[PDB]
């Protein structure tokens, strides 16, 4: 916005912005160190194995 | 002006998460905040300003 005198208010002094996550909510890790990973599922039709 | 008051006043507040990911070091806490549903009696109806 731009207040009576002077200038106007860009985002940055209302706010942190930082490309950050979707959802913080669910987090994995491999043995210690931090990791993401994806779990799949078999579509019913398809071969384990291939 | 009677189907927008109503509109304005017969909703459901949104509702968030008190200690919400991404959270401060401590947190301790998390918990769903619950906020208001919708009217139900005919008399919550029969209120609302206008």
């Amino acid at each position: 916005k731009v207040n009576p005198d002077g200038s106007q208010v860009r985002l940055k002094d209302v706010a942190d912005v930082g490309l950050g996550g979707q959802d913080y909510s669910i987090n994995a890790q491999f043995n210690g160190s931090p990791a993401s990973g994806i779990a799949i599922k078999l579509a019913t039709g398809a071969n384990a194995l291939d | 002006d009677v189907s927008s008051a109503i509109q304005a006043q017969n909703v459901q507040i949104s509702s968030g998460q008190l200690g919400g990911l991404p959270a401060v070091k401590g947190q301790q806490l998390n918990a769903t905040i619950i906020g208001k549903t919708r009217l139900q009696t005919a008399e919550q109806f029969e209120n609302i300003l206008l």
